[PDB]
């Protein structure tokens, strides 16, 4: 019964078709990769507020 | 009044089409009259 080591590392090959198979049946995502950078956040501006443009006459 | 026109011209070879519209604020309103008779002239209100 020694062969069965013999006949699993011989016989190998076939775990290259179960891969395919599992990969095959496996669902896929995937990544977007993110940007580095937001080293500087940017306020609005220098803002200041008043009444409108008055309507005189 | 309030005047609105449109346009266009050449910048930098592309082709821009202009649409603007003018008007006036704080616009003085002088007013004159020339006699009080149904002949005399006047004008109630004109602006400047």
């Amino acid at each position: 019964a020694s062969l069965i080591y013999r006949q699993l590392l011989t016989n190998s090959y076939s775990v290259d078709l179960y891969d395919e198979i599992e990969q095959i049946g496996s669902g896929k995502t995937q990544n977007v990769t993110i940007n580095p950078g937001p080293f500087a956040q940017t306020r609005y501006a220098p803002v200041n507020w008043d009444h409108g443009e008055i309507n005189d006459s | 009044k309030a005047a609105n026109y449109q346009y266009n011209y050449l910048r930098d070879g592309e082709q821009v089409t202009a649409h603007t519209t003018c008007s006036v604020n704080g616009v003085n309103n002088f007013s004159y009259n020339g006699g009080f008779l149904p002949t005399d002239f006047g004008i109630s209100r004109y602006e400047v």
